[PDB]
């Protein structure tokens, strides 16, 4: 009687949704056709006899990815008319997907959301995935969040956004729409998790020893993180954690809800079994700055609160004996007004392996969600990138001619300045 | 009633105890499984002296084993009769002292000793009527000579009226196995005189000499030296565990053998000792026992007893024999050797008879004599100490752990004062 | 400045500030410039070069941080 | 619960590490694959099920030797990512491996050291091996020792350095970096053992009767010495010795810790069994000047302290009877302020033989570690070699251009002069 609905918008969102939906189907024993040859209820729904239907909706204005989905092996799984598709792409223009073509599509998506919500009885909250540096992704994510915040109100929404890397970039105009989308979801999303690609590339290179990774390898790690986060809702555990038990433990103030994640262990089968993978060493590896899932240095800032999930055969006393060691270290310092900052969850189900993938099978794993003061650097560098081109009003004509006003750029800049001032104000000791 | 507890420290003390308890168990007919299988009624009447009673009818020694490294106690457990010791009494550290007296007495030995003192207090508070404690340790090692002597002071501070025994092995200059022996020997002798009620010196050189000359066995090992020391140890308390013509507990020996409170360093010897091939030739008679008892080569110390005069002497005969013969022989051994007995104290030999002989022997004698000839050992120890200290050799190891040279100077001065005032009575005349 | 001082004081056990360095040599080359290189196990400082004379005066404050050997 | 970590840096270090790691695996019954078909814990760690992983790390900037290791029969034994390798060699330049390329590699080595140390609970100390007359070996050894001395502090580190021969040399510039590395490890290493190649060549020629030896024959003898030194930690013995029990017995003063070793017997199976190999004759052979493992004459100087290890069926009384004979001889004289200078250890496990090797199987062996005043000759001759080329500033441009200052050469010369003066000051009688 506990449910959650995941929203996938944009090319990156759909490509990570595919990645998480192989993993969930594999973890619950459901074949790609949707047929089994009481834990499924969190992500799926029973049709009365036979197949299961995911509680997910796919959105995009550009039809190529959806058409690829509707012809692959998973054509029989998803309901045919929840893969909403458009005709014309926003083409990396934020104003297009927020004012011009997204408005005519958003009504169908909201109707689908209502039709899925009326089925659930114990709706925990929503999940949303969107790559921020694109037109349709950021614009439609903003519009959907704004509609949901007023249609439903206090229901919790979680956002797994992928911000651009510090120096590596695929587009040339992504700072503009990244800043605008951050403006939009700052006052509209309860949790936002950092996911830039460069850090995960470094993780793959160093640990998985892959020298030529593709997007699928990144999306599989993200899917594993999602599964670790939501395992506690569908498996028995000695110390459970619910989604609604987050803003009471990780969010000191309503404005501050951007945090960065990490995962451990990450290791290949060729050298995994030569070492014992004790809980102490994995919880040490999870706190290593080089294993952050976002390219930010935690040594440059304080910690505010750490929520970290275990799964497997871990015993609570071993967890406490390792939290003490971390509190001992002099290179990790917490904020003054937080004496204890750890929330611990323990689950029994070990992580599942996907055949043909990178990760091996292990009995212990740890996933941490940590809120730290050091996150302000990404905001500062994105702001610096934005200012350089906004000084000469470059690329603005592509946005003014799509219905957006001239002054809309300035207030996003002011909100980022306010956020950066707030992060500095919080981190000073009393 | 009037029972004593056993406390041992260091590797040498643990190896001595590993044979002492085997000898005691064989004497009382206790199997290595703790089950009594004896033949005589007297074997159980006074078993409360050394053994406790537990459920299931088995017996457990009241011994406490301590060391700064776990190897020796992990090895003694696998030996014969190793299961008798209660696992709770095993206390050990993880670092060791490295034959450094300062580490085993100031830095490491101070923090650990609380746990062993807890179990020592548990053992002493419980027992019916305390008689006292007996201590086995070596003066040639760091952890032993430090922790044991500090424990002596701690025990004396809490039980000032009980009696205290120490069986101390001092490093001889002939067979030297450690270069830093003089330092921790001199430091230990300083503390040992202030607190120990009785002290019995034992030398490895004298044990090798005895094994080579009297027993005439080809290849001595530590097992033979331990067996001789164990027989000598058992001989002292025999009449406290068995009936006899003249019972004499440890306190009675303390009264009769210590003229002045600072002169309590005895040297001992055991008789009879015969080779395997000559055990059929000899006939066991009181004259044969007493002629070997006062033999100079039979002493457990290299000190030559005809280089000085006995202040007093004691003998603990075992077996059933006539008292008239014992008294007349004691008188004869004192009339024919009047030059080696001090003249201002007449009748300075104490005798006792116990009717229960050792298993396998019909008569046995334990000799404990307080003589002025013991000065030679302290003389040579101090000579080596002052030869090494004048150049401050190896001094930095001790001075790096809070100790200073002033405590070395005071120890040397007190030891020399002891040497002088011990011989002061040798030249005293009436 | 307080955070930099705190990081320095966390890494090092002491500081020596050297000032007013006067060099005297038995023979100077009149056409040569001289500088002082002040070094320990943790780093080195250099003075500005000065022209050779019977006594040279190097101005500057040289903070030398230690973690063990005070040479 | 007692552990030790061995560090191998440079070509000579790796080639002697291979030599010691066949011997340890053979001695503990572990197959080259790492699988057995409680004494292993000193050098190895259990992975939970099956294989054992050595507590060793291999370092080198030049990849050839590591690549040879990773393809031999021992490819499965070592953990794949503790064989740290560089790309560019230091090329016999000390300044390169201390200032230019070693700094970028040292962080990974320190991370590996931390990851290995957190596993150990009773860490006794570190072992390090490095051939001194090379760039990467000396430079990285110096840098690692300097980092470890501050990261861990009082933990003991032992250095088995191989100094160049008096006249035989492979390079032309090795005195410079030898002097600099001696400067670096003089104030940073607790024990340094002399290992020059010429003496071991003479040993092989005279005893093993090999006229064409290679480096493997030398490394096997060094491995046997290491095994004899560390046997007491992992086998039962009548007289044990720990690593921490050295600076209290062999190191009179903090500056003086360079000592030279010897081993006996060294004999081939073709003529070993014709003679009885008594303990007296082996302990006489060990003290022969021609059997020193470093090309120095002990007859030219006094002894300070001798620590010498036995293993096999040796009896302590036979050891004492042989120490007395050595004290008797007039050609061996000890320093005045040291009356006794011998520390003796006895172990029961006989030395193990490596198949296809040179040494035969024997029941008794002796290994001595002796600190003597005669060691100053090697320092004097190295100093004389250094001065000849430093007079004209030859080869200095290869060092100044790698970031090192001009004055760094002089202070090493001053420290060697100080050491030579100290050795003369200590050896004079009072
Ligand atoms: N992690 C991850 N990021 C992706 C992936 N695909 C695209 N991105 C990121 O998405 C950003 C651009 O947005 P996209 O998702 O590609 O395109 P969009 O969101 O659909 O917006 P449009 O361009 O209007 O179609 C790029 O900067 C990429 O970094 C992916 O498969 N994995
Ligand atoms: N005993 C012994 N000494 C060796 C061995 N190999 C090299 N050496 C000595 O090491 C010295 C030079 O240092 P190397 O170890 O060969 O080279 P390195 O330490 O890696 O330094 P680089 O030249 O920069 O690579 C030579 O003078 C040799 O005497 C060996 O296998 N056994
Ligand atoms: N009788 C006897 N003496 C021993 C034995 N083992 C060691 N010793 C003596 O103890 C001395 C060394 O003491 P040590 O082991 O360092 O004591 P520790 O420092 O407390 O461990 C040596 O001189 C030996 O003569 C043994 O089994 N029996
Ligand atoms: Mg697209
Ligand atoms: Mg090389």
């Amino acid at each position: 009687m506990r449910e959650v609905i995941s929203i996938h918008v944009g090319q990156g969102g759909i490509q990570v949704g595919n990645a998480c939906w192989e993993l969930f189907c594999l973890e619950h024993g459901i074949q790609p056709d949707g047929q089994m040859p009481d834990a499924f209820n969190t992500f799926f729904s029973e049709t009365g006899a036979g197949k299961h239907v995911p509680r997910a909706v796919f959105l995009d204005l550009e039809p190529t990815v959806i058409d690829e989905v509707r012809t692959g092996t998973y054509r029989q799984l998803f309901h045919p008319e929840q893969l909403i598709s458009g005709k014309e792409d926003a083409a990396n223009n934020f104003a297009r997907g927020h004012y011009t073509i997204g408005k005519e599509i958003v009504d169908l998506c909201l109707d689908r959301i209502r039709k899925l919500a009326d089925n659930c009885t114990g709706l925990q909250g929503f999940l949303v995935f969107n790559s921020v540096g694109g037109g349709t992704g950021s614009g439609l994510g903003s519009l959907l969040l704004e509609r949901l915040s007023v249609d439903y109100g206090k229901k919790s929404k979680l956002g797994f956004t992928i911000y651009p890397s510090p120096q590596v970039s695929t587009a040339v105009v992504e700072p503009y729409n990244s800043i605008l989308s951050t403006h939009s979801l700052l006052e509209h999303t309860d949790v936002a998790v950092m996911l830039d690609n460069e850090a995960i590339y470094d993780i793959c290179r160093r640990n998985l020893d892959i020298e030529r990774p593709t997007y699928t390898n990144l999306n599989r790690l993200i899917a594993q993180v999602i599964s670790s986060l939501t395992a506690s809702l569908r498996f028995d555990g000695a110390l459970n954690v619910d989604i609604t038990e987050f803003q009471t433990n990780l969010v000191p103030y309503p404005r501050i809800h951007f945090m960065l994640s990490s995962y451990a262990p990450i290791i290949s089968a060729e050298k995994a079994y030569h070492e014992q993978l004790s809980v102490a060493e994995i919880t040490n590896s999870a706190f290593e700055p080089a294993n952050m899932m976002a390219k930010c240095d935690p040594r440059h800032g304080k910690y505010m609160a750490c929520s970290m999930m275990y799964r497997g055969d871990v015993v609570p006393k071993d967890v406490n004996a390792s939290i003490a060691t971390i509190k001992t270290k002099r290179t990790i310092q917490f904020v003054d007004w937080c004496p204890t900052g750890f929330k611990v969850g323990i689950n029994y189900q070990p992580p599942t392996v996907v055949p043909g993938g990178d990760l091996a099978k292990v009995m212990r794993a740890v996933c941490m969600i940590s809120n730290s003061t050091a996150i302000a650097e990404v905001f500062s560098r994105l702001d610096h990138k934005f200012d350089l081109m906004y000084a000469k009003r470059a690329f603005v004509h592509w946005y003014v001619g799509e219905g957006m006003e001239e002054g809309e750029f300035s207030e996003a800049r002011e909100d980022l300045a306010a956020l950066e001032k707030d992060y500095e104000e919080v981190g000073i000791e009393t | 009633m009037r029972e004593i507890v056993h406390i041992q420290g260091g590797q040498c003390g643990n190896q001595i105890g590993a044979k002492f308890w085997e000898v005691i168990s064989d004497e009382h007919g206790i199997d290595p499984t703790g089950t009594y299988h004896g033949d005589s009624d007297l074997q159980l009447e006074r078993i409360n002296v050394y053994y406790n009673e537990a459920t299931g009818g088995r017996y457990v020694p009241r011994a406490i084993l301590m060391d700064l490294e776990p190897g020796t106690m992990d090895s003694v457990r696998a030996g014969p009769f190793g299961q008798l010791f209660r696992p709770d009494n095993f206390v050990f550290g993880q670092t060791g002292a490295g034959n450094n007296w300062a580490k085993g007495h100031y830095t490491e030995g101070a923090e650990l000793i609380d746990s062993v003192l807890d179990v020592v207090r548990k053992e002493a508070e419980g027992c019916d009527c305390l008689q006292g404690f007996q201590i086995t340790h070596s003066l040639g090692g760091g952890t032993g000579s430090g922790m044991g002597t500090l424990l002596i002071s701690k025990v004396r501070e809490e039980y000032p009226d009980r009696i205290m025994e120490t069986f101390s092995v001092v490093p001889s200059p002939k067979v030297s196995d450690t270069v830093v022996e003089p330092y921790n020997a001199t430091l230990s002798v300083h503390q040992l005189v202030e607190n120990a009620d009785e002290c019995m010196v034992i030398d490895n050189e004298a044990l090798y000499d005895i094994c080579f000359r009297t027993l005439k066995l080809t290849t001595p090992t530590y097992g033979d030296l331990n067996h001789l020391v164990s027989a000598a140890m058992s001989g002292v308390t025999c009449c406290l565990r068995f009936p006899g013509q003249l019972n004499s507990d440890l306190r009675k020996l303390a009264v009769n053998l210590i003229p002045f409170p600072r002169l309590h360093f005895f040297m001992i010897g055991f008789a009879p000792l015969t080779s395997r091939g000559s055990q059929q030739y000899r006939a066991l008679t009181v004259p044969e026992l007493t002629q070997q008892m006062f033999d100079a080569k039979n002493m457990m110390c290299a000190a030559d007893p005809r280089h000085g005069r006995y202040l007093t002497a004691s003998a603990l005969f075992r077996g059933r024999m006539s008292t008239k013969e014992v008294d007349e022989q004691m008188l004869n051994v004192q009339n024919k050797n009047s030059s080696y007995f001090v003249e201002w104290i007449p009748n300075n030999i104490k005798s006792s008879i116990c009717d229960i002989p050792p298993k396998g022997l019909k008569m046995a004698v334990t000799f404990v004599g307080n003589s002025t000839a013991i000065q030679e050992m302290f003389k040579r120890v101090a000579e080596q100490f002052t030869a090494m200290f004048r150049r401050k050799a190896f001094l930095h190891w001790y001075t790096g752990e809070g100790m200073d040279e002033m405590e070395f100077t005071e120890a040397e001065s007190n030891m020399n004062d002891l040497v002088s005032e011990y011989q002061q009575y040798q030249d005293a005349t009436a | 400045n307080k955070e930099q001082i705190k990081q320095i004081k966390s890494k090092y056990e002491s500081c020596l500030t050297v000032t007013n360095l006067q060099l005297s040599l038995d023979s100077f080359k009149p056409e040569a410039y001289y500088y002082l290189k002040i070094r320990n196990s943790n780093g080195s400082h250099k003075t500005t070069p000065q022209n050779g004379g019977a006594s040279m005066m190097f101005q500057g404050d040289f903070d030398i941080y230690f973690r063990g050997q005070k040479i």
